[PDB]
């Protein structure tokens, strides 16, 4: 992510000259296809036919559409695709874990280690150890949400 | 002669208080500063209730 | 029946059943004497 | 290095304070109230706002909080 | 305690350090945090029977005075 | 006819706006308009409407550029009222609900046992316990100012 | 085990991060600090609170010298009007070569910054349009930087030492205090805004050099002295005059009638020179009130204990409050941000209703810039003001040094402002809110006809009295012949009414319907932005959850599980709480104003009355309208000089946001983790060899809220802030 | 001879602070 924030910085500040976009931080054919794409040589032999290519969004420029409006087509991807995705291919990282730390620690939490002595939510518990709250996993998960929302 | 009576709280230590009552029983025991035994029908950041007290308190009336 | 009396009450849905079935009526008021705008005495 | 000040009055216990973690608890013999009992801290070095110690622990106005101030390896906890 | 599930008793501790020595309370003497018995000392608590409690101006830069009580 | 804002009559944005505003959901001729439901978008309506068009006339509420309701009580002129006239009932329609909410209550410790005695509701109303509610102020208002309050009740 | 830093063993011992955050945090909480004797702090202040008074000498010296060079005033003399007022100079190595097609803008020659901060009029005003003439403001600034750092340096020696007394004298500091402070100050000014600026709007290099030769009101220095005057408001400025210039240049000096005449558009010159040469008698009364040594003149006290009148066949009984205001320094910090307080937000119009200067009320850009700011400290003064006001209690007040007078009472029957302040609200809290919301029903239901928009019938009064002649309404005075407005006819009222309405003029602006659908909604704010802080200030004394955070303080973080009934409870954190509710009570106030005013710098002032009175209007049109020139000033192409906020505001648009995980994540989820790697990174080799000086924690819960607040508000002064200002300079 | 400030902003932001988060680096180890 921090990454759109560069061509932003690199947008105004950033002067198309150079930065991370499709004419830019190209990648020129590309991003392929990626496969999908043989997703298009698939029905023709390989799994000898079933028909036309598994499903229009991949494969070649084989089009279709109908009622005036479209339907499905080669839907190409590229920069704006191992972009974005990175962070749905992050996100589903510290969303998890949060979740697995709060998992894991829940019970036995190496900081309070003891747990069940306060219940499933259970609020926080210290004031001292200088600032013991949000422990319980019930509220690993009151935040566990946030973010899924956020994601 | 009041055990138990409508008898109130007076001191800068309490929760209710002025709220007004009830000194159920009362001990005879010396030593502390607490022999006055009190229970309402009202209540604290417990459930139990009924903390005990004594002494620049017994302000009242009947 | 009584008495005042008290009578006997119910559960939960008393304070919300008063909501519905009687407080709906004010649509129908505010049908009656469409809209409202302000005041009509009689 | 544990704060700020707390309050007499209960033990025994057997229905309150018998749950600090890091210690902090004698139970010196004293004559007042209805057999014998007054106390905080023998101790308050080992503790550790550990502060579930009126939760078990009645006894009217405030009765336990932290003020750490200083805050000390000690019981802000973090060994490691 | 947590020798507290499966019946079991007697737990005890130490320290235990660069260089050794003290550390615990169970047993020095064991004295159960519970009980009460032998000579355990004062420390035991503000000449304000807490009620009392206020707006607290006996300070204005004591010193000697108060660092503490 | 104070501040501005004037009465409707004179017409000039309000009638007009509004005889453009309500009728071009009129020129729903863009459907089919003889009997509907579906589609009555045309024909009916406009009649609690244009059907009351120099209806609502028709007592002013200076309505005011924009061509829209000012809507103005303060105590003056025929208006003292607008929302006076229907202002007071409110104030009424209200605090004896305090009544029951008093009398109710004020039972919650009579017949002796509280609280709950509040979830269970034993029917509280229908009659005196609200029906007294018609009846409260200026008769028994000072229901307030003697031995119930003071408060002055044990 | 680690002995550093300094002030108290407590956390300068302690071995975590803390240190750092507790340190910087709490670095001016000296008055309870172990170290600070019934001086140090006392001294301390002093050379302190000179201190300042150096950068913000050096805040300007600069500023100033930054101009003339760097902008172009030398030059915008020529000619005084566009414009994109101009800042500073912009040394980015990192804008791209359009910045040509970046900020070549005014004067430049390179990126500069687009100046709104006003002053370039105030500057203008006082005197010069010569930068040769400049380069010395900064010299002064100087002459005054230095200079009053000896004031730091030296007064704070014991030699030249202080007192303590001296600090506590009540009738001296004060009321000798007056008649200095303020008083002379202006004479000399009030005369500047007399002798040297006259002779330029006459037209007069009059510079300092010739500063007797001159003699710009021809009889000497006579009728000042004899009893005899208006031979001065003799003939004023006139009538057309081009500003500052020739023909029309009617001499005169103090005059005390006009005002504006359209082409300057502002207060005209030296008829606010009679002004600043009066408000002075009053103090200069009230201003010999009392004292140096002499034995004439006021003591105060009876002042008290017989005036607590009004008051008393009953009542309270004053029996002295002072040595609570005079030993309780918190007033002193209790009503000099608490009333000064006030002051800001009645500049926070005055400046504008009637600007001052080289032409501003037809700027639309400070009103935009000059305002707001003048407003958000009439927030971060007029708030946090009650802070130091729960204090003295929990650490100044002594129940029984007082307990006698209206403060202690005031507390005896305090539980009661708290609720009837609160009431306040509830109810400004469904109604001008209730009725507010089908005004956003209807207007979406085809049923605008129907609607329940109240127009204001009462501030209404005013506005016309005080000159308005708009429309309606057969009464008296602004009858343009009424028996308020005579007897007086003449002094103050023929030209405080000649520019009373049109607009370009937005003197006593031109009352819409929903004017209180904001008006009321501002008059709830406040109540409910106070309680807060009467409380945060005023139970938060002790309350009866924790009867004795009169010993705990006025900072303590949060509680813990504490018998399930206890949670973030400084009275701080009730300051907490109090800084959310009065930036929303800004969140408002300043929606309307830019919806208003935006309104008319472009004729459409259906931008408001048309719309706001139902709330899409703010979102559609307030809101959503107006805006993607400044963030299409980015857009896919490049970034034409309103670049900036459309990266700022983002910002603000970050900056903000993030004020959130410091706020909704709470405290030890952050230990726990950052022990669960804290640890990883003890293990792993090659970056073994590295055991680090201190030892990583997560935060106090306190600043866990705090940075929340900084990164926010910070993230929230931004953007309405770049947007305000971006905006503006596409539209006016 | 001629061509600057920028003496000035590879210090303010560049060396400066790099000797703020230098030498207070520290405050600590001041
Ligand atoms: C508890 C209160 C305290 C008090 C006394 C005030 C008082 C005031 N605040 Mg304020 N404020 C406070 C806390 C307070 N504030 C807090 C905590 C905040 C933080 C959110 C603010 C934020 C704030 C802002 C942003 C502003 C103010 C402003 C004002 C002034 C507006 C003028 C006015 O009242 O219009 C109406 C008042 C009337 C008296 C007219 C109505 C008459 C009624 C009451 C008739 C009934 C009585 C009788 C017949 C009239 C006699 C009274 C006479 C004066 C007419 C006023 C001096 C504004 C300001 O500073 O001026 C530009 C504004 O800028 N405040
Ligand atoms: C502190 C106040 C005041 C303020 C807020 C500023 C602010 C600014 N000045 Mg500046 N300046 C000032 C007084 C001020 N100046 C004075 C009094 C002088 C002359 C004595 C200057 C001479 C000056 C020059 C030559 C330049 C700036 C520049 C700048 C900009 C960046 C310069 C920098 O990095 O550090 C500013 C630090 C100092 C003035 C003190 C230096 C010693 C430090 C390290 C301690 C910045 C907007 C530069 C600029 O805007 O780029 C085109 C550059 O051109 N200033
Ligand atoms: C007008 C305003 C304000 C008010 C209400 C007062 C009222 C008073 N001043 Mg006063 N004073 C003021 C401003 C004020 N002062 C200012 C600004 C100064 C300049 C420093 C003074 C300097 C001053 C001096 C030196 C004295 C007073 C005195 C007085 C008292 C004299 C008796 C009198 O004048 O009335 C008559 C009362 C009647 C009931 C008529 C019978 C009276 C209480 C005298 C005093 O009483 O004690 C200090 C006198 O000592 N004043
Ligand atoms: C944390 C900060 C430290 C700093 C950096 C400051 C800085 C400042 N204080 Mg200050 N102050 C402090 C601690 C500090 N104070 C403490 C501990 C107290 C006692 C609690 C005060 C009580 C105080 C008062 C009464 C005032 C200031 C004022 C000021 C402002 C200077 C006004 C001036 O020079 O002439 C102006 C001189 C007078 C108004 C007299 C200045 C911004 C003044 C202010 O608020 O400015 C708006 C003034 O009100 N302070
Ligand atoms: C505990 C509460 C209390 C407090 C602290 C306040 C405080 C305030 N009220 Mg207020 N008010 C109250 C009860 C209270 N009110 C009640 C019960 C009413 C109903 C009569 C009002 C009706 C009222 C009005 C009409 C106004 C205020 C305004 C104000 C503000 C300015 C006060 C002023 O300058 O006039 C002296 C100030 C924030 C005014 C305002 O908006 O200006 C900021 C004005 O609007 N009040
Ligand atoms: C975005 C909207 C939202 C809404 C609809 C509200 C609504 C309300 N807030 Mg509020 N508040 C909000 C966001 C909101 N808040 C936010 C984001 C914060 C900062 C985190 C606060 C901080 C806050 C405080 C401190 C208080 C309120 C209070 C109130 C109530 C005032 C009385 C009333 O209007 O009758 C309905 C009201 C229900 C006050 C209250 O409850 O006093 C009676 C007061 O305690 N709010
Ligand atoms: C130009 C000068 C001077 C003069 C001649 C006046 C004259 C007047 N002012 Mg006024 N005023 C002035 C300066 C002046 N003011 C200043 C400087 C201020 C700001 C402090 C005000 C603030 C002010 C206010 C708020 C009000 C007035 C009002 C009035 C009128 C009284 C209305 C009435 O009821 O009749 C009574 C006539 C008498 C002579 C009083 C009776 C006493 C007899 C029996 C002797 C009157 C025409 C009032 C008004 O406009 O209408 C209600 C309103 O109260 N003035
Ligand atoms: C999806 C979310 C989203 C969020 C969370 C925000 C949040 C915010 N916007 Mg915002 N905004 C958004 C979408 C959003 N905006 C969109 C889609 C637009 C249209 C392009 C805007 C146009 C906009 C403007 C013009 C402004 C804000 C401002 C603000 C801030 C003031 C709010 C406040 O303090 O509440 C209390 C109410 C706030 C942080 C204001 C600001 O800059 O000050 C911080 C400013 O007025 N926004
Ligand atoms: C005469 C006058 C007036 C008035 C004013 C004011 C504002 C004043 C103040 C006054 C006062 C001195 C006040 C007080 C009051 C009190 C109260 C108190 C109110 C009320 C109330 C309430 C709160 C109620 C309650 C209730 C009741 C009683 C009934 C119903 C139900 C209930 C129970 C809820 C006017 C306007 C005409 C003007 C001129 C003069
Ligand atoms: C992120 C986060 C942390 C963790 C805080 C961390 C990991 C801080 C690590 C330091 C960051 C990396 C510094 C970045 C910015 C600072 C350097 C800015 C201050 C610098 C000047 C004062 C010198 C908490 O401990 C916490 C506690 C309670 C509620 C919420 C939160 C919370 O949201
Ligand atoms: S803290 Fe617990 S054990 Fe100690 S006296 Fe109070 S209630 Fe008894
Ligand atoms: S802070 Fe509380 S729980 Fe911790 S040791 Fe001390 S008394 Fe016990
Ligand atoms: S801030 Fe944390 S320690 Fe305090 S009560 Fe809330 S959850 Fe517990």
């Amino acid at each position: 992510f921090g990454l759109y924030i560069h061509n932003d910085t690199m947008s105004a500040l950033g002067r198309p000259q150079d930065m991370f976009s499709d004419t830019a931080i190209q990648l020129q054919p590309v991003f392929a296809q990626w496969i999908q794409n043989t997703h298009a040589l698939a029905p023709g032999t390989t799994a000898p036919g079933a028909t036309a290519s598994t499903s229009l969004t991949w494969g070649g420029g084989d089009l279709v559409a109908v009622g005036n409006k479209v339907a499905l087509l080669p839907i190409p991807l590229g920069t704006a695709d191992f972009l974005v995705h990175h962070i749905h291919a992050f996100t589903i990282h510290v969303t998890v874990l949060i979740l697995l730390k709060g998992v894991l620690f829940a019970r036995s939490s190496r900081l309070i280690p003891d747990k069940a002595n306060l219940g499933f939510r259970f609020p926080c518990d210290g004031p001292g150890r200088g600032g013991t709250c949000q422990v319980s996993a019930w509220d690993h998960v009151f935040l566990g949400l946030f973010w899924m929302y956020n994601s | 002669p009041k055990r138990g009576s409508k008898v109130k709280i007076l001191r800068r230590e309490s929760y209710w208080f002025k709220n007004v009552g009830s000194v159920v029983a009362v001990d005879q025991d010396p030593k502390t500063r607490y022999p006055v035994v009190v229970r309402f029908a009202k209540v604290n950041y417990a459930n139990i209730s009924t903390n005990n007290y004594a002494l620049d308190e017994v302000e009242e009336v009947a | 029946m009584r008495d005042f009396k008290t009578y006997l009450s119910v559960a939960p849905v008393l304070s919300t059943l008063w909501f519905g079935s009687l407080a709906g009526l004010l649509i129908e008021i505010n049908r009656f004497f469409p809209d409202a705008l302000t005041f009509p005495f009689f | 290095s544990h704060s700020v000040k707390i309050y007499d009055t209960c033990i025994g216990c057997t229905q309150c304070v018998r749950a600090c973690p890091t210690d902090v608890l004698e139970m010196i013999p004293w004559g007042g109230c209805k057999a014998k009992q007054i106390a905080s801290a023998p101790r308050t070095e080992d503790c550790v706002g550990c502060k579930r110690c009126e939760s078990a622990c009645p006894t009217d106005f405030l009765s336990v909080r932290v003020y750490l101030w200083h805050e000390t390896t000690r019981s802000m906890g973090l060994a490691y | 305690t947590r020798l507290r599930s499966k019946y079991k008793i007697k737990y005890q501790f130490y320290r235990v350090f660069p260089s050794g020595e003290v550390q615990y309370l169970h047993p020095k003497d064991g004295v159960y945090p519970e009980k009460v018995n032998p000579g355990r000392q004062g420390v035991g608590l503000n000449m304000r029977s807490i009620g009392k409690n206020v707006s607290p101006i006996e300070v204005k830069f004591t010193g000697k005075q108060p660092y503490d009580l | 006819d104070i501040a501005g804002l004037t009465p409707c009559k004179e017409s000039k944005q309000f009638a007009k706006r509004e005889k453009q505003a309500l009728k071009k959901l009129q020129a729903s001729l863009k459907l089919y308009a003889d009997d509907s439901a579906p589609a009555l978008a045309i024909k009916a309506t406009m009649e609690k409407t244009k059907k009351r068009f120099d209806n609502y006339g028709k007592y002013g509420l200076l309505c005011g550029s924009d061509g829209l309701p000012h809507l103005i009580v303060s105590g003056d002129q025929r208006h003292w009222g607008e929302f006076i006239t229907p202002g007071i009932l409110f104030l009424y329609i209200a605090g004896w609900i305090g009544w029951v909410g008093r009398s109710y209550l004020i039972a919650i410790r009579d017949e002796k046992k509280p609280t709950q005695k509040e979830i269970i509701i034993d029917v509280p109303l229908a009659s005196s316990l609200l029906f007294r509610g018609f009846s409260w102020p200026v008769a028994a208002y000072r229901e307030l100012l003697n031995g119930e309050l003071v408060d002055n009740n044990f | 085990a680690l002995r550093i830093p300094r002030f108290s063993q407590g956390i300068a011992q302690d071995p975590t991060t803390r240190r750092i955050w507790f340190g910087i945090a709490t670095a001016h909480d000296f008055e309870s600090h172990d170290d600070i004797t019934e001086g140090r702090l006392y001294q301390n202040i002093f050379a302190s609170h000179f201190g300042q008074l150096a950068i913000i000498f050096l805040w300007t010296s600069g500023n100033l010298f930054h101009v003339a060079w760097q902008g172009n005033f030398e030059a915008w003399v020529q000619d005084p009007f566009h414009v994109r007022p101009i800042a500073h100079a912009i040394w980015d190595p990192h804008f791209g070569q359009p910045a040509v097609e970046a900020f070549t803008r005014g004067g430049a020659l390179g990126p500069v910054n687009n100046a709104y901060s006003g002053v370039y009029q105030w500057w203008y005003t006082i005197g010069l349009r010569t930068n040769e003439d400049l380069y010395t403001g900064a010299i002064f600034l100087l002459f005054l930087s230095a200079i009053s750092l000896l004031a730091g340096w030296l007064h704070l020696q014991p030699k030249w030492k202080p007192s303590v007394s001296w600090f506590k004298n009540a009738e001296s500091r004060l009321n000798h205090h007056l008649s200095g402070l303020f008083g002379v100050s202006s004479l000399a000014w009030a005369g500047h805004l007399v002798h040297v600026a006259i002779p330029g709007s006459r037209g007069e290099y009059v510079r300092w050099n010739n500063f007797l030769d001159v003699l710009p009101y021809p009889q000497g220095l006579g009728p000042l002295l004899t009893g005899q005057w208006n031979l001065y408001a003799q003939n004023p400025s006139s009538s057309n005059h081009l500003f500052g210039t020739t023909q029309g240049a009617g001499t005169a000096i103090l005059t005390i009638l006009g005002g504006f005449h359209p082409q300057t558009q502002s207060l005209w010159l030296t008829d606010v020179a009679h002004h600043h040469l009066a408000i002075a008698f009053l103090f200069l009364i009230g201003g010999l009130m009392y004292r140096t040594n002499f034995g004439i003149g006021h003591s105060i006290k009876y002042i008290l204990e017989a005036h607590i009148p009004p008051g008393g066949r009953l009542g309270r009984g004053h029996k002295g409050l002072y040595d609570t205001i005079n030993n309780s320094i918190h007033f002193q910090l209790g009503l000099a941000l608490a009333s000064l307080g006030v002051i800001t937000s009645l500049v926070a119009q005055h400046m504008y209703s009637l600007p001052a200067y080289a032409f501003i009320a037809q700027d639309f850009t400070t009103q935009a810039a000059l305002y707001t700011h003048h407003q958000y400290i009439a927030g971060f003064i007029m708030t946090g003001a009650f802070a130091h006001g729960p204090i003295f209690f929990i650490r100044d007040y002594n129940p029984e040094q007082n307990a006698d007078n209206v403060l202690a009472r005031m507390l005896e029957h305090k539980e009661a402002i708290i609720s009837h302040l609160s009431w306040a609200s509830l109810f400004l809290g469904f109604h001008t809110l209730g009725l507010y919301v089908h005004n956003d029903v209807m207007l979406a239901f085809g049923t605008p006809e129907k609607q329940i928009l109240i127009e204001p019938i009462f501030a209404q009064w005013i506005q016309s009295a005080h000159g308005k002649t708009t429309y309606g309404f057969d009464i008296p005075l602004s009858s343009t012949n009424g028996p308020a407005l005579n007897a007086g006819r003449n002094i103050w009222l023929p030209g405080w009414l000649n520019a009373i309405n049109e607009n370009s003029n937005s003197l006593f602006l031109t009352i819409g319907p929903g004017d209180f659908l904001v008006h009321h909604a501002i008059a709830l704010g406040l109540h409910t932005t106070t309680l807060i802080l009467v409380k945060g200030a005023l139970d938060a004394r002790g309350s009866k959850l924790m009867p004795d955070k009169k010993d705990f303080g006025y900072s303590f973080p949060c509680d813990g599980p504490g018998r399930g009934g206890t949670c973030d409870i400084s009275a701080w954190d009730d300051f907490y709480l109090a800084v959310f509710w009065m930036l929303n009570t800004i969140g408002w106030v300043t929606f309307y104003w830019h919806w208003k005013h935006i309104t008319l710098w472009r004729g459409n002032v259906s931008q408001f009355n048309e719309s706001s009175t139902y709330l899409m209007g703010w979102l559609r049109d307030y809101l959503w309208l107006n805006s993607s020139q400044l963030i299409n000033g980015i857009t896919p192409l490049v970034c034409n000089s309103l670049s900036v906020w459309a990266w700022m505001f983002l910002f603000g648009h970050l900056v903000w946001a993030t004020g959130f995980m410091f706020l909704i994540s709470w405290r030890g989820y952050w230990q726990e983790l950052i022990e669960t790697l804290a640890w990883a990174h003890e293990r792993t080799p090659l970056a073994n060899l590295i055991r680090w000086r201190d030892k990583p924690v997560a935060l106090s819960i306190v600043q866990a809220r705090l940075v929340g607040l900084v990164h926010f508000s910070v993230g929230y002064i931004f953007t309405y802030a770049a947007f305000l200002i971006a905006s503006t300079s596409g539209k006016f | 001879m001629i061509n600057l400030p920028s003496l000035f902003v590879p210090l303010v932001g560049l060396l400066f602070p790099a000797v703020a988060m230098a030498s207070l680096f520290l405050h600590v180890e001041k």
